């Protein structure tokens, strides 16, 4: 339970970082 | 890109010089003349006037920035 | 937003020109000329 | 006891998730704009 | 004013906060800590505050809080200062890292504390720069007491270092009442007459101690001559040792040599000395612009501005 | 108070031991406040600790660790706490002890993972004492009875030993094992560590009074290892556990891969009646006849809506649209209505329409192996090729002698159309089952450069060599692609190269990078699809990084669309995740980007009926572009597959939207096509089938994934859209007895027979429903499903699992 949610938090934080880089790269491409 | 081009060109000239030094081709006093002209033309940076001017104008550039 | 309660408590701008000197010149020039 | 340690870990990770998600929100506003 | 039930209730709240390990509770915790500390200070006991405060500070460092960390650091520093645990507090601050993201109020308090520390510890240049920064970051609208304190300390440190602090502060409205004696002091020193200096000390010692200065007053008892030689140097290039001695009334014109040499030790003035014919040569000032340091200052400020821009664009908020 | 430690610290300098120890004690007493001064004077305490002649080693280390804690070092502090020996208390549950334990735990986990990978080198000292602290925490947690937490920390540290000990000496071994299995399946990432934990769990399962060979074989499948399952099955055969073996075999057929099943088959072939039954079941023979009879007896299909559509049909485009939709409706049913009734309407379609019509016929008679080669006696070059293609679809993934027959015919193919159709059919028949002779015939046909034949050649090559990744064929296909000037064949090779290498989740970096840095847009698309096939369901953040970056930055809209669709394939095991990304995309500049976002959502929520997905699809549909609306429609239909109003309160909205658009004027021809396919989707297969990429065992279904991908690849060739027959997953549960037949017994759902009833063809309400062994049981309408209080037959496997269950029978 507790560690299930802990590792879920790990996954989603990592994925959210991936979202950040996604949006930065896409913002550059959209400016172009 | 300009740095890369300069590096490649000097690689080429070095290779030719090595060929000549090994004797794979005859000495061309003209090409030599040109090379030592280049070296003679190389500048001096630690001139203690060039450096003062350099700092001064870099200061102006940084001020505007 | 804060007050630091912990810490409780001629219209012109002049320097220390006060300098408690006599007449700026009268005496000075008079004595100087007398000597000179 | 253990629960204390993992509770802390979750606390810091959640703080990070909070700040990063709101940053993502700002960037999403920019991108959609 | 009922600080028995009040202190007990504050302690109860402290138990609540200690039990409650919620992040957002951090700011309320910091304020609670401030106010409990204030009431215990009024009770004039502290000590138990020192211990509990310390535990909380370590807790709020283990959990990466910034505002609470800085606030508690300020409280504990002031606690040390009140009982005059200056050297211990010096170790504390030196070994503890202050947070950058702390409120103007917290930075002002912390800078004032560090300034008093170093001023007592004979680091006057740091004292000046730090307290001036503190005053700059302090609010202008209010906190007249804090302003008066900071001005007093800056005045004394600058006077020791030689600089005669501007008359703007003295003519400030909310400060002149609180600073008459300091103005009398600066007048006495600028005159360079120990007679009026010491009689001023006689008249206004009580408030001087009340702030806590006599140590600094004796430091001035010293630095009067330092300031005299500083201005002498500033107004000459090759003056004679005997001439400066008689100008400063310093009998035995070798005491003057020693004094100027000590000034060189300290760094108050920049001038070599030649005893061969007995004269002080002021160092020839250089074109600093013809150097790299302007580049360094501009790089620092460039980073400053770019950081401000970046943090602002972070702070952008957008509705859904 | 003391106000200064100067005195005590200075006193400690003196050699007098007694004094030294007492000073140490008082310093430990007053450390919390004067940590700064103690810091200043550490050096001497370091000397006192290190010189082991002094008999206060543990105390010195403890005080030093506390001091460095107060400072903030947290590393030399940790080492000093470690050197304090056992003097450190663990049950004091103070802040200092707790935090140092946290540092110990994280540091130790770091060295654990480090060594975890390191084959043997490095083998960090793992200060056996650090091992001691971690073990002590293990026992303390066991005392507190935090079995979950002990298990998880063991997993993180890789300490399979501690994990097994805690799970065994837990409070409930079965529940603990289920929890561990869930964590291993979902959260664990490292393939090797995941396999190690799988092996440990399998051994634990075997170490049970009645080992759950279901879970055993499931984990074995995740571990490959056909030998283990074969030996387990043979041991069960000796045990005479016929029902247990039947259930295991059905689970194996549902989940595992053809290669695994074949390996096990041959291993078993290495009483005879039971062995033959096992072999037949594992091959799946009659395991599809069951579903066939199931649909036949439950073929609820409202053909009136399709009559409406065929009245609304004007263009040959919508003509084929409705042909496909009708094929979807019928799915694998022997009953054909339009084809046997609207003969003239069929004749109205020709050219590349006879092909699709025959393919629809194949889809309709899917799986009907019995009359194959005689069913096609019913149904020019287009119709001949369509007959070959439909025969292949009938034998989709079921490679009987029809593979040999198709090989012979395709070799004896004297037309581009015939060659293309036979290539498609043979590729479907031998999909996955990489066979050198078949690959050879495909290579020959492919080298017979021709767009018509070439596209089918590429597709069939990918199918045949799927997930089997032969570098030889990989290089051959890449070279032929880079050398042949026919963008059609080029698309075929794109799909082929994506398919060939389905498995090898991570063993794709070389080829993937090559393709993604390649020249041709079609080859970049090939690379993106190859990434999809490689990382299906892995959620690999690196893969998604690549896919989003390319889909956003590339200069070709076709490949951008393909890349977003690949993102869709990858994120299916975590449906909730995809919506955010697909939204930010879908609201895009590039209409192909928006279309790709729509189709990615469709893949994400295939068979799931998410709510947020439809919330996001509805604004899209009714967009100022044609194909974008087409994709919105198809994705919405895919999501709402086999869904009702109560479960999802927008199915009515979208069904009415389909009807309006089909019976509209100013929408585009392809918009009507999308709507028609959307209807075919929603009401596919007697409204009795669904689309889920992963088997009910949480196991990715390769035939389903390949079918969905190929179908999505119809932009460039309509005839490919028939592939969804593959993804069609019978939404049924069959109770089978030892006699290998249906027993006339009923199932019960403890739920309203209003939220999960068939859609209305175009007591207030009880909470009970009943059904028979052929049971349309939707995913959500499966957990609540239960067997009645008492019956002759009882579910040998938990019914909430779903799928095909064996029934243990009472006396008679």
């Amino acid at each position: 339970d507790l560690y299930s949610r802990y590792k879920k938090l790990q996954q989603e934080l990592e994925f959210l970082e991936v979202q950040e880089e996604y949006i930065k790269d896409e913002q550059k491409n959209l400016k172009k | 890109h300009g740095l890369k081009g300069l590096n490649s060109k000097l690689l080429d000239i070095r290779s030719y010089l090595e060929k000549v030094a090994t004797g794979k081709l005859p000495i061309n006093h003209q090409i030599i003349y040109q090379l030592q002209d280049v070296f003679n033309l190389l500048p001096d940076v630690s001139l203690q006037e060039f450096v003062k001017a350099f700092y001064l104008k870099t200061n102006d550039q940084m001020v505007v920035v | 937003d804060d007050e630091f309660e912990e810490f409780p408590a001629h219209v012109w701008e002049d320097n220390w020109d006060d300098d408690n000197v006599e007449d700026d010149f009268s005496n000075q020039l008079r004595a100087e000329l007398e000597k000179h | 006891g253990l629960r204390q340690y993992y509770l802390s870990k979750i606390e810091e990770l959640q703080l990070i998730v909070n700040d990063k998600s709101q940053n993502l929100r700002r960037l999403q506003a920019q991108r959609n704009e | 004013k009922r600080y028995k039930e009040a202190q007990k209730i504050s302690d109860d709240l402290m138990q609540k906060i200690s039990t409650q390990n919620r992040r957002a509770l951090d700011l309320v915790a910091a304020k609670c800590y401030y106010y409990h500390a204030r009431v215990y200070e009024f009770l004039d006991k502290l000590d138990v505050v020192r211990s509990f405060l310390h535990a909380r500070l370590r807790t709020a460092t283990l959990r990466h809080d910034a505002d609470g960390q800085a606030t508690l650091l300020n409280l504990l520093l002031r606690n040390y200062l009140h009982y005059s645990l200056y050297d211990q507090a010096e170790k504390l601050v030196s070994k503890s890292v202050f947070p950058e993201q702390a409120n103007n109020n917290e930075w002002a308090r912390y800078l004032y504390y560090t300034g008093r520390i170093k001023a007592i510890q004979l680091e006057y240049s740091e004292a000046r720069r730090t307290m001036t920064n503190a005053l700059r970051k302090a609010p202008q609208h209010t906190a007249v007491g804090f302003k008066q304190t900071v001005h007093k300390l800056l005045i004394v440190v600058e006077l020791l270092l030689g600089e005669i602090p501007d008359r703007l502060q003295f003519r400030q409205p909310s400060l002149k009442r609180s600073l008459m004696p300091y103005f009398l002091l600066t007048q006495a020193v600028r005159t360079g007459n120990l007679a009026k200096f010491n009689q001023v000390l006689d008249q206004f010692g009580e408030k001087f101690q009340a702030d806590g200065t006599y140590t600094l007053i004796i430091r001035l008892r010293h630095n009067v001559i330092k300031t005299g030689v500083r201005m002498i140097s500033l107004s000459y290039s090759r003056i004679s040792l005997a001439d400066i001695a008689q100008k400063l009334q310093l009998d035995s014109p070798e005491d003057a040599e020693f004094i100027v040499a000590k000034a060189i030790r300290d760094g108050v003035i920049e001038a070599s000395i030649n005893h061969e014919k007995g004269y002080v040569q002021s160092k020839e000032m250089i074109d600093i612009y013809s150097t790299r340091e302007p580049q360094l200052a501009f790089h620092q400020r460039i980073s400053f501005c770019l950081d401000i821009h970046n943090m602002s664009v972070k702070a952008m908020r957008f509705p859904p | 108070m003391i106000t200064s430690a100067a005195g005590i610290i200075s006193l400690l300098d003196e050699d007098e031991p007694q004094l030294k120890e007492f000073a140490l004690h008082k310093l430990n007493a007053v450390v919390n406040d004067f940590w700064a001064e103690i810091s200043e004077s550490v050096d001497k305490i370091e000397v006192l600790y290190e010189d082991e002649g002094f008999r206060s080693r543990q105390f010195a280390a403890l005080v030093a660790s506390k001091v460095f804690y107060h400072l903030g070092a947290f590393e030399e502090s940790l080492n000093y706490a470690l050197g304090a020996g056992d003097l450190f208390n663990v049950n004091d549950n103070s802040e200092y002890v707790e935090t140092i334990i946290a540092k110990c735990i994280d540091h130790y986990t770091k060295q654990c993972v480090e060594n975890a990978d390191l084959p043997e080198g490095e083998k960090k000292p793992i200060d056996q004492r650090l091992e001691g602290i971690v073990n002590k925490m293990f026992q303390r947690c066991l005392d507190d009875h935090k079995y979950k937490q002990a298990i998880g920390i063991a997993l993180e540290t890789r300490r399979l030993d501690v994990f097994e000990k805690t799970i065994l000496e837990s409070n409930d071994v079965p529940g603990m094992l289920a929890y561990s299995l869930k964590l291993c399946m979902s959260l664990m990432q490292n393939k090797q560590f995941r396999n190690k934990v799988l092996r440990v769990l399998v051994k634990i399962y075997m170490n049970l009074e009645k080992p759950d060979f279901i879970n055993v074989c499931q984990c074995l499948i995740f571990l490959d290892d056909p030998q283990a399952v074969s030996d387990i099955l043979e041991k069960l055969v000796k045990e005479d556990n016929l029902l247990m073996a039947y259930q295991i075999c059905f689970d194996l057929y549902e989940s595992a891969s053809q290669q695994f099943l074949s390996s096990v088959i041959q291993n078993l072939r290495t009483p005879k009646d039971q062995t033959l039954k096992m072999i037949k079941i594992l091959s799946g023979e009659m395991a599809i006849e069951l579903h066939l009879q199931f649909l036949i007896r439950n073929n609820n299909t409202d053909l009136m809506i399709l009559k409406n559509t065929k009245d609304a049909v004007r263009n040959s485009v919508c003509h084929t649209a409705t042909v496909i939709a009708n094929s979807f409706m019928h799915c694998g049913t022997t009953s054909d209505q339009f084809l046997r009734d609207n003969l003239e309407w069929l004749a109205r379609a020709t050219n590349w329409a006879k092909f699709t019509a025959t393919a629809s016929l194949g889809v309709i008679h899917k799986g009907h192996e019995k009359e194959a080669l005689q069913l096609m006696a019913t149904y020019s070059a287009y119709q001949e090729g369509g007959g070959l293609y439909a025969l292949g679809l009938i034998h989709a993934n079921h490679g009987g002698d029809i593979i040999d027959y198709l090989l012979n015919q395709l070799k004896n193919a004297s037309n581009d159309i015939v060659r293309h159709g036979g290539s498609l059919g043979l590729g479907l028949a031998a999909m996955g089952t990489a066979r050198q002779d078949v690959y050879d015939l495909l290579k020959t046909n492919l080298y017979q450069d021709d767009a018509v034949t070439g596209e089918a050649a590429g597709l069939a090559l990918g199918l045949v060599m799927l997930g089997s990744k032969n570098a030889q064929a990989i290089e051959d296909m890449v070279g032929y692609a880079q050398e042949t000037q026919h963008e059609k064949i080029l698309r075929g090779l794109a799909v082929g190269i994506a398919l060939v290498m389905y498995g090898r989740m991570e063993e794709a970096d070389a080829l993937i990078e090559s393709l993604c840095r390649d020249k041709d847009p079609i080859l970049r698309r090939s690379g993106m699809y190859t990434v999809a096939m490689a990382y299906c369901g892995s959620g690999n953040n690196k893969a998604i990084r690549r896919l989003l970056h390319v889909a956003v930055s590339d200069v070709n809209d076709d490949v951008r669309r393909a890349a977003v669709e690949s993102l869709g394939f990858i994120l299916f095991r975590t449906p909730e995740q995809c919506p955010s990304v697909v939204s930010l995309l879908s609201e895009s500049y590039n209409p192909h980007v928006r279309y790709g976002a729509a189709m990615a959502l469709g893949i994400c929520c295939a068979g799931t009926g998410n709510k947020e997905a439809i919330n996001l699809l509805e604004p899209m549909t009714n967009d100022p572009v044609n194909y974008v609306r087409q994709g919105a429609l198809i994705a919405s239909a895919l999501i709402m597959i086999q869904q009702t109003e109560i479960t999802c309160p927008k199915v009515n909205q979208f069904r009415q939207l389909y009807s309006k658009v089909i019976n509209d004027k100013h929408d585009d021809v392809m918009a009507k096509f999308g709507a028609i396919l959307a209807q075919g989707i929603l009401d596919a297969g007697g409204h009795n089938v669904t689309i889920s990429l992963q088997s009910r065992t949480g196991h990715t279904h390769m035939p389903s994934v390949v079918g969905v991908l190929v179908f999505t690849q119809f932009w460039f060739w309509f005839p490919l859209s028939h592939f969804l027959s593959l993804a069609y997953t019978p939404t049924c549960v069959i109770g089978l007895n030892k006699d290998l037949k249906m027993p006339k017994v009923q199932y019960k759902s403890n739920c309203k027979p209003s939220t999960f009833a068939y859609p209305a063809p175009l007591e207030p309400e009880p909470n009970f429903q009943l059904l028979d062994n052929p049971a349309r049981v939707m995913p959500a309408q499966l957990k609540v499903l239960t067997m009645p209080e008492t019956c002759r037959y009882q579910p040998f496997k938990p019914l909430s699992i779903g799928g095909i269950i064996i029934l243990k029978d009472t006396s008679e």
